[PDB]
């Protein structure tokens, strides 16, 4: 019996066996066994592989052609504001692509306030998307609980400007002075002072994969010292009350 | 937007003094009555005198005031929502 | 990582091996388990060669079976990675920012020797600005 | 011989010693960049805490929390016991005391000439330190999972961990050639 | 318009059944040639 | 090839002479062609088509 | 080897086409279908546009033979876009290699 499941475990392992069956019907079990444990073994190993295979292809969203192409995770602006003028006229293929999705999609995409749809993108856990201006996707980003991140360039170009009546003495001096401001980068300092600074935000395989194994390993070590340990005990305690 | 006006109006040689929109609108015309409101509208009717804040330039508004040179980029952008077990080598096999 | 570990685990069984082989007088030796031969043993079996000798003991027969077990899985594992390598080709880009170039010194960057790039990098106030010019 | 391989085992026991406690002791088990005595520089993290390498704050060491609470996130239990463990350092820990507990049954082996039975313990007790020191080097990694360099702390006890395995091989090696030479003896 | 997993038992039932007819077999034929003997 | 963002922002204009009856009706028509996203439309015809 | 054989997708329709760049593809130098590609709005057809008119060495063919002959002289580097019932008689012509 012993040494029928050291057989039976040394057959599936595919190692060295000091015994071989030599009976017919021991033969017809060492067969059939062997042709399972060839069969499991294939199919562990090209299953590990097309895990491995799979993983390594995936291709996060990273610009938004690929949200257009792909339609798994959904994608809207606002309710109402200047992205929705811009979708509508825009006659880019992606773009147009994108308002197309955007306006026929079931349940609704579009959100009412920003802060409700970046909620609706924190509590999607991936599955919804959020086109905004990249300033404030910026800000949100580098924010408590730090699961938001800003993907791919601009879609468009804006730009905020400071404002002035018409016909003013005001307009060209502070025109000048924003020019100037941002020549010497006070501007940028600006920026990352308030978006960075004061923020609150491979291919081969790991020890962590396989760190089962090793468990397993030390493990079954251990346990077979401490049985050769109880059995050389009880062989000395029968040793010396034998005697 | 309080650091660019202190820097502005160092710049400039003046005092300043900070007021909030009272609508807290950035502004936008509507077309029942041609009425401008929010800090564009505060402009327009001569209550304030400079508007520092993240207003977009837009024709609609560059028409009707005056827009210094952007001081900060932007556009439409893209954001999303973003270890294995340790017994993780018997996952190609069902238990 | 993974290939510091096999080898102090191929230490390791073979020790706890020759251990359990050896040590008790009441074996001796009816058993063929030698520190060289556990580590030959071990060797064999890491590299499914077979093996000229075998455990006969409960507790070298439980090390030979962990040991074929972590065998078996590794020997997958290096067998499926390899494929997926082999499979999907990936490539990386070494530079993806500026303050990836301001940390290494490997690969050089410029800008001209007179213009608004150089000027601009001259005369900054930011850490990675002034640590790339 | 006999006296030669003792002293070898002692020397070898000493060295593992040294060797795991420096170990456990130092802070240089791994170079990676990250935050100071709370930017990012280039520091040394090893088993307690992180001290900056030619940072602005060179010189200044930090305990390295081993429960990210900040998001309050708990995922599964196996995660919070590998922290756990980790933060613990019982393995390591472990290792030294059967390391130490090894050189004590090989000290008073010396004492007790007719009793055996010590160095086949002290042997045990060398090879058990050698598994706590493999199992606690995979939980550290383990701990990584959640640029990077090895200090030479890590290489240190990797060596301890194989010269601990080495002197458990000669202990054992004693046990059999005592225990061969009493049944030479008493045979006649 | 509007419009890998595990490998389950069922891909590898068959191994399975034959394994079991294999055993089986075996001990048809053990117990034929064990009767036979007897005989 | 390009990689990561801009280190800094910087802009191209249209040059007028100053005093003259062109720049705002240039300024006007160059936020009208901005706004329609016909810069966006020349910008991928001569960066990318070609 | 075996997975990458076995990923690999011929072209089946004209938006995969347009995706691509490997086979090159195009039309008469002059005739009604160069002036519906020119003259369209649905993505694909202006994308096969922009690779016509970008395209170097040219695609365009002056006629009908030569743009057969240049499909099967280029053991499958060309696409030639023609009437639908023609190019159906051209293929059940000896010896069958369109």
């Amino acid at each position: 019996i012993f040494n029928s499941l050291w057989f039976s475990l040394g057959a599936f392992m595919q190692q060295g066996c000091d015994i071989s069956p030599r009976s017919l019907s021991g033969r017809i079990v060492g067969g059939v066994w062997w042709f399972f444990t060839l069969i499991i073994i294939s199919s562990y190993t090209a299953n590990l592989a097309a895990f491995l295979t799979v993983e390594r292809m995936v291709s996060p969203i990273e610009s938004a052609e690929d949200l257009s192409k792909q339609t798994e995770i959904a994608y809207g602006t606002l309710d109402s504001g200047s992205t929705k003028e811009f979708f509508r006229r825009s006659k880019i293929a992606v773009f147009d692509k994108m308002w197309t999705y955007m306006r026929s999609a079931e349940p609704s995409v579009f959100v009412r306030t920003t802060a409700e749809g970046v909620a609706r993108v924190r509590k999607s856990k991936g599955k919804y998307a959020y086109l905004l201006e990249s300033t404030m996707n910026e800000y949100i980003e580098q924010r408590k609980p730090c699961d938001t991140m800003k993907v791919g360039g601009n879609l468009d170009s804006k730009g905020y400007d400071i404002a002035t009546p018409k016909g003013s003495s005001l307009g060209t001096p502070v025109n000048l002075a924003v020019l100037k401001l941002s020549e010497q980068g006070v501007l940028d300092k600006l920026k990352n002072k308030w978006w960075y600074d004061k923020g609150e935000c491979t291919s081969a395989l790991s020890l962590s994969n396989v760190a089962g194994v090793f468990y397993i390993l030390v493990g079954g070590l251990g346990l077979a010292m401490l049985v050769a340990l109880i059995e050389f005990c009880y062989k000395s305690r029968a040793e010396a009350k034998r005697m | 937007c309080v650091d660019l006006a202190a820097e502005i109006a160092k710049h400039c040689g003046f005092k300043y003094k900070l007021t909030i929109v009272g609508d807290g609108k950035y502004g936008a015309r509507d077309a029942d009555t041609k009425i401008w409101n929010g800090m564009v509208g505060e402009l327009v009717y001569g209550k304030a005198d400079i508007a520092i804040a993240p207003l977009t330039i837009t024709l609609v508004r560059e028409e009707v005031i005056d827009f210094s040179k952007p001081f900060m980029s932007l556009g439409i952008s893209i954001m999303i929502k973003k270890k294995p077990g340790v017994f993780s080598f018997l996952d190609p096999l069902a238990y | 990582e993974i290939w510091m570990c096999i080898v102090f685990a191929y230490i390791g069984v073979s020790v706890v091996l020759f251990l359990v082989s050896r040590f008790s007088p009441y074996e001796w030796s009816t058993n063929e388990f030698g520190i060289f031969n556990s580590l030959w043993f071990s060797l064999g079996a890491f590299m499914q060669q077979g093996c000229d000798i075998s455990p006969r003991s409960l507790s070298g027969r439980i090390v030979g079976g962990v040991w074929w077990f972590f065998t078996l899985i590794i020997i997958s594992s290096y067998t499926a990675n390899l494929a997926a390598f082999l499979t999907v080709e990936r490539m990386v880009s070494p530079i993806e920012s500026a303050e990836d170039l301001s940390k290494q010194t490997e690969i050089a960057y410029g800008t001209l020797d007179s213009g608004s790039t150089k000027e601009f990098f001259r005369r900054s106030k930011i850490a990675v600005f002034d640590k790339m010019w | 011989d006999r006296g030669v391989q003792m002293l070898l085992t002692t020397v070898g026991a000493f060295a593992a010693f040294s060797l795991m406690t420096i170990a456990v002791g130092t802070d240089y088990w791994l170079y990676s960049r990250g935050v100071c005595k709370t930017e990012e520089v280039m520091t040394h993290s090893g088993l307690w805490r992180t001290c900056c390498l030619e940072g602005n704050f060179k010189g200044l060491c930090k305990q390295i929390d081993h429960f990210p609470e900040d998001a309050d996130y708990e995922a599964d239990t196996a995660e919070y016991f590998l922290r756990a463990v980790r933060a613990s350092s019982i393995f390591p820990i472990l290792s030294v005391i059967l390391l130490f507990m090894g050189g004590l049954c090989i000290a008073a082996s010396e004492f007790y000439k007719t009793r055996h039975n010590i160095i086949l313990s002290a042997g045990i007790f060398f090879v058990s330190a050698g598994l706590s020191n493999i199992i606690g080097i995979i939980v550290y990694i383990s701990a990584n999972a959640g640029s990077y360099s090895y200090g030479w702390s890590f290489y240190f006890g990797a060596l301890s961990f194989i010269i601990a395995e080495m002197v458990g091989v000669l202990a054992v090696h004693m046990f059999i050639d005592r225990h061969k030479q009493l049944r030479a003896t008493a045979r006649a």
